[PDB]
């Protein structure tokens, strides 16, 4: 009974993240010469145009990891991400203006991708 | 993908069943439900989730359900509830309690509790997030006060005072309507909330009345003005018609009457009874008695708060210093003797713990102290639960029921004794935004940060000359809430309906929000929150020995308390 | 560290005691409020090293004496009050006649 | 009768082709010319000039060419010279630079600076004189920070934040209509000139515009809003409209884009890019190559300012405690490398003599010391010195041309890039009285006085119990500027021109001046006075070595500077 | 003097530290605000001896011990941070878990 | 105590006198800001002492010499001037460049 000034007594367990939604694993390639690390909750198609993957499989995604974390892509560097399901009303608006409406809109969010040279629409 | 407990708490701050140390106390309390969704937390900072097109929608104005502040992940502690949300704020009010960021990707989001453009964050991962304290026995003596008072999170000031004149060195009283005017005036420069109580003593209705029509959200009836049958009652008659809450200190001398007399003029009408264990004054020896009554909403002052090795010595001397005693006249050494009583403070730790005593305060520079009243009221706690053990309520080995009862004693029922529970005391939807961050290490010590209608009005801050604000010295300094104008739009003078409808804010040309007293004199004991225990209280003449259901209140003074040398540099 | 207003302000109390402590050490009578802060530095400190109200109640009546004040000096301090942390949190000292 | 130049300068101050050291700098200026007459210099004091039927005329009421102040003999240090004159203020104005005193007896008197019974006189011969510091990079997290600010030589403040809120703390930024005026309210007690910058973020333009309509003077897009491609280009939009600034902290992550990304956003608009060099943020790692472009107007902060032997180990720390990073985390210390860089810093010095880095800012309480913009102006300029010798462009052994590419970077370019230029950031007539007395011992360090809209506003000034008011201590003070309704004449609350059309100051009740924000999208890198360079900068990504013209730019840390254990008691 | 702002307020900090280390000599346990005057001084006094910051983001570490202060004090103390005038201008140190 | 403006700002001179006196101690030549408050509170005790105005004149010359401060501070300092209640009460004492 040593005291710790304001400390926790956690309850036993693990909190499981993103319950319930989808899981998918892609491999991405960073094929710029200058380091990309991307946070939890950006529409993933909708990363830098240098990330190589197949941009299809980040619509209506974003990465499997807690709330405010990031994968980091060292220049060259490829590996393995997991990817969850965005939830709410599945829309996306801003951010690298790709989608500006529902997520469903596959082919409109590749067209535009296609256009503007996000790597790896196929 | 699952993340282990304790990395989750080092992350967002604690979620369900886990339990949290306040202080260096032994009281825990333990997170009774969590709105978050798991995966889908808000936080703000580099590459983190409050981002545009992210947890932050781009998409919608300010009127559009979007949240002018966001406190993210707090902990709260209320009479309403132990548990873990996002707190929304707008237009200096609470708006939202449950889950904020962007319904565009998010699942759970409170429709009300977007994150746009509109929006700041305050990160309270971590943190506990109380109500600010309701303090409602202040004296204005020394405008020092009110720093020493935000520092130990008291938001709200009720009470009265011209500064260090004898009669408001004595009594909580501002007297007549000009001293009333005058100190409204003061009140636009004091970064606090305030409600001012006139003079309740006369045995004419127009003189009390006048007071209540200049501006005053009150009447404090105090002995040393004549607590006699006739001021009791014009007093109460005045409160009824008005709508407007009476406190009382009693005759301690009993020269016009004995307990019986006092509760007698009383006649069954609501009271606020001040210091109700009596060291702070009140008929000798049994004043305490009032707190059994349905009619009586019971606080304690805060020197008595709790009773320890040092307390009689010191409350002997306070009293002779105070009173100008002469230990060589035995009058006043008989008179020291009835009013300072081991027998009384004991058993107040006891009526608190019970529900018994039903609120905290300070008597602020009269005989009490402006900045322990949420301090020592977590001291009292602890050693009830040292002293008594888990309360038979209590669940999961934590101290929740407690630490409720507790919480209630100093935020809600000072409000809703008041009239004023429908502005502040409590972080529930539609209230004033008065927050108080707190780091669990200095939980009820000293105060993280100060809200004031949505602003942060005080922190505990380093180096204004540094890089970043968390260099030494870290201090309590006022912030931009205080400065200026700002400090008119996040405080409230809390009047009188009648000063209201008769315009005298824009008379004195005041310029702080107006708040409306009402709903007082239709309550009862029955109405403190955690804390509503009528019961027969003996006090025996002779022994001064407290009973309650036939059996002897006491406890044990404490040689040490928590919250104490471990913070204080003096 | 988090000062609170009075934390702060006491600090110029300590400090006001190291000067009149100074000062007696070269010899000097003291004055009224070098009196007054040596003798409430002494409670604080007290308090700190966790005396009782009652010790410090008596202790405080021999920290200085006629010969260490001047003329006067003593018949100005009627007492000397002071708040401090005990073991068992804030209390009040006054102690009565300091000076004799 | 002739007097030797040594005595001259005693009396009068320098004259021309005098020379004069910055405190204990190796850096020289050198008088250029001087407006007096030699014999019918102004002077204040017993037997002296300026009295009745001699230097002061007894015949002119205020409106006939008479002055309200002034400032006898001052050695102005300014982007349009190093010169001598007296100055002339009126209404809170300069309206004259030249020679004040009496046409009835006076030769080379300027007709618009007659000495009269209205005119007060401050003594400036022996002092410099330049124009108060324009920080374009506040963040707004303690009041405290204003004195701060003072003590230096700033006088405007241009940024955002709602006190030691996280949001705040990270960004310059006041979010939201709300926020905005609230921020506008407190603005009202604070000493000192302020623009508030909103959010620039979203995807739509009405969120972003209301907060310029609610009455902010510019939008800061920053990184832990998100810095998007949708950001960057609504922020920019909305400013094209509304005519204000937008500052850019970009995506150091290269999350959305790599440079070239925010670049193809930007699409030749108009930006302030903060911190260019990237320590205090911006794409990992060659950021620093914004300051190449035209339509880049590039400030550093003042924590790499300039590059010391303390200044890594420092800064990877700094980022350490500011982005909460952990040493045992690879991406945490791969971030840190990748973002705290040597060859980065070095060649920041070498930008900034060169004019390709054309402003200097603190990054106050977020990333940099609120008082030392103009402090560390001048140690860069003396290490430039000593590493790379008086530039090219010197003639006489002074450094008139470095003091001058220099005193811009921290009073004249930001006005410009703010869009506030027509009022303040130079020592021109037209323009207001923001005026900063020095002692050269004390040049950079501690102002003498610092004079606002024509009124002292803070002073280095001693005992105010003293027969006079140099005896000991002598501290910074806040002087009778900043007291009562004065505050409000003295300083100004800039705003954009839609929020002045729409009636902002009038609905909040704002009583300080209200100055407009204009031509801010029509400018460029060539409007940086003396620091208008263009030029491509390489950033090696595998070693962030720098070239401009072919050439790397690199230069050694120092261990000492001046301006700092000679003047400093912490 | 010319006095500005954190030079007024940093006198207090070296107060605070004379006052702990008075404590600390009398055989005292040192508490929280204490330890924390304690250790920022030692930076400060540090700076001005011209050291650098890594030395004193070493020494700082060393300046008290788990046996100096009261129980739990050590893990109130996740760091101390302090800016200082070192020979070549202000700069910030940071000790990470001053005390074990 | 009953302090006024004064006495509360003249303690911070004590203060700043302590801190340097503590850094001339442990080697350091002083600075500016160090100097001026050596000299200033040196005035301030004399006073306190009893001593003359005419005696704090010659005595100040010698308090600190130009091997006691860093290059340039003798010349920085023209003179420094201290108001302290002396036996005949508040007298003004100016130090004419007290360090050659
Ligand atoms: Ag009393
Ligand atoms: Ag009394
Ligand atoms: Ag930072
Ligand atoms: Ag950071
Ligand atoms: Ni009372
Ligand atoms: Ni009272
Ligand atoms: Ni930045
Ligand atoms: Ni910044
Ligand atoms: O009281
Ligand atoms: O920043």
């Amino acid at each position: 009974n040593y005291i710790v000034p304001g400390e926790y007594r956690v309850a036993e367990g693990e909190i499981e993240i993103n319950a319930g939604r989808e899981k998918t694993t892609i491999r991405v390639s960073n094929t710029g010469d200058r380091p990309i690390q991307v946070g939890s909750h950006i529409h993933f198609v909708e990363v830098n145009k240098e990330l190589l993957f197949d941009r299809a499989e980040g619509i209506g995604r974003r990465l499997n990891i807690p709330s405010g974390t990031a994968a980091r892509f060292e220049p060259g560097e490829e590996m393995e991400v997991e990817l969850t399901e965005l939830g709410g009303n599945r829309e996306v608006f801003g951010i690298s203006d790709l989608t500006n409406g529902s997520v469903d809109n596959k082919e409109l969010i590749l067209q535009r991708a296609k256009e503007l040279g996000y790597k790896g629409v196929e | 993908m699952k993340i282990n407990r304790q990395q989750y708490a080092e992350s967002y701050g604690p979620t369900v069943g886990d339990q949290v140390r306040l202080a260096d106390t032994d009281l825990w309390i333990e997170v009774e439900k969590d709105y978050t969704t798991y995966g889908d937390e808000a936080n703000f900072g580099g590459g983190k989730v409050l981002r545009e097109g992210m947890g932050e929608n781009g998409t919608y104005t300010r009127t559009e359900n979007v949240l002018d502040l966001l406190l993210t992940n707090a902990l709260i502690l209320d009479y309403t509830g132990i548990y873990k949300a996002d707190i929304g704020v707008k237009d200096g009010y609470i708006v939202g309690i449950g889950k904020g960021g962007n319904p565009d990707i998010m699942d759970g989001v409170t429709p009300n509790m977007i994150v746009g453009t509109a929006t700041e964050v305050i990160a309270a991962e971590g943190k506990i997030v109380t109500a600010g304290g309701i303090d409602t026995h202040v004296h204005f003596i020394n405008p020092d006060q009110v720093d020493v008072a935000l520092a130990n999170g008291i938001t709200t000031l009720f009470g009265g005072g011209t500064g260090p004149a004898e009669g408001s060195k004595a009594t909580t009283v501002t007297p007549g309507p000009w001293n009333i005017e005058k100190m409204l005036k003061s009140t636009e420069g004091l970064p606090i909330n305030v409600g001012i109580l006139g003079k309740g003593h006369g045995s004419s209705i127009a003189p009390i009345m006048e007071q209540i029509d200049a501006g005053a959200a009150g009447l404090k009836i105090h002995e040393d003005w004549g607590a006699t049958p006739a001021s009791i009652d014009r007093s109460l008659t005045v409160a009824d018609e008005a709508d407007v809450q009476v406190a009382i200190h009693s005759d301690t001398l009993n020269e016009a009457g004995f307990l019986e007399d006092t509760l007698r003029a009383i006649n069954g009408r609501v009271i606020h009874s001040f210091h109700v264990e009596g060291a702070g004054g009140g008929h000798a020896p049994d004043i305490m008695a009032m707190a059994g009554h349905p009619n009586v909403l019971p606080s304690s002052t805060n020197p008595t708060r709790p009773f320890t090795v040092n307390t009689i010595d010191e409350h002997l001397d306070m009293l002779m210093v105070c009173h100008h005693l002469k230990q060589n006249i035995p009058e006043d050494v008989a008179f020291a003797d009835s009013r300072i009583r081991p027998e009384t403070i004991a058993a107040e730790d006891i009526l608190h713990d019970l529900g018994i005593i039903s609120m905290m305060s300070t008597d602020a520079l009269a005989m009490g102290r402006a900045g322990e009243m949420v301090l020592r009221t977590w001291q009292t706690a602890d050693k009830m639960k040292k002293q008594r053990g888990p309360l038979a309520e209590e669940k999961n080995g934590s101290d929740n029921f407690r630490a409720k009862r507790y919480v209630s004693k100093y935020t809600i029922n000072p409000a809703i004794a008041q009239g004023i529970a429908h502005e502040v005391g409590s972080i529930e939807e539609g209230k004033f935004a008065d927050l108080v961050l707190w780091e669990p290490k200095f939980f009820g010590v000293k105060a993280d940060r100060v809200i004031k209608g949505g602003i942060i009005a005080y922190a505990q801050i380093g180096d204004p000359s540094a890089s970043i604000p968390t260099p030494q010295p870290v201090m309590g300094r006022r912030m931009y809430g205080t400065v200026g104008d700002l400090i008119h739009d996040t405080n409230i003078t809390f009047m009188s309906k009648s000063s209201i409808q008769q315009g005298v804010p824009a008379k004195l040309g005041l310029k702080r929000r107006i708040g409306t007293v009402k709903n007082c004199r239709n309550i009862g004991k029955k109405d403190m929150k955690w804390n509503d225990v009528t019961t027969d209280i003996d006090i025996n003449p002779e022994t001064y020995e407290v009973k309650v259901d036939g059996e002897v209140l006491t406890c044990e003074p404490v040689k040490e308390l928590p919250m104490a040398q471990r913070y204080f540099l003096f | 560290m988090h000062l609170n207003p009075a934390e702060k302000e006491k600090l110029q109390i300590f400090l006001a005691s190291e000067l009149a402590l100074k000062r007696k050490a070269r010899g000097l009578k003291l004055n009224y409020p070098e009196a007054v802060a040596i003798i409430t530095s002494f409670i604080m400190e007290g308090a700190r090293d966790g005396k009782t109200v009652a010790m410090l109640m008596e202790e405080g009546k021999h920290v200085l004496t006629r010969d260490d004040v001047m003329e006067g000096v003593p018949e100005m301090i009627d007492d000397i009050q002071a708040e401090a942390t005990f073991p068992d949190g804030t209390k009040l000292v006054t102690v009565h006649n300091p000076i004799s």
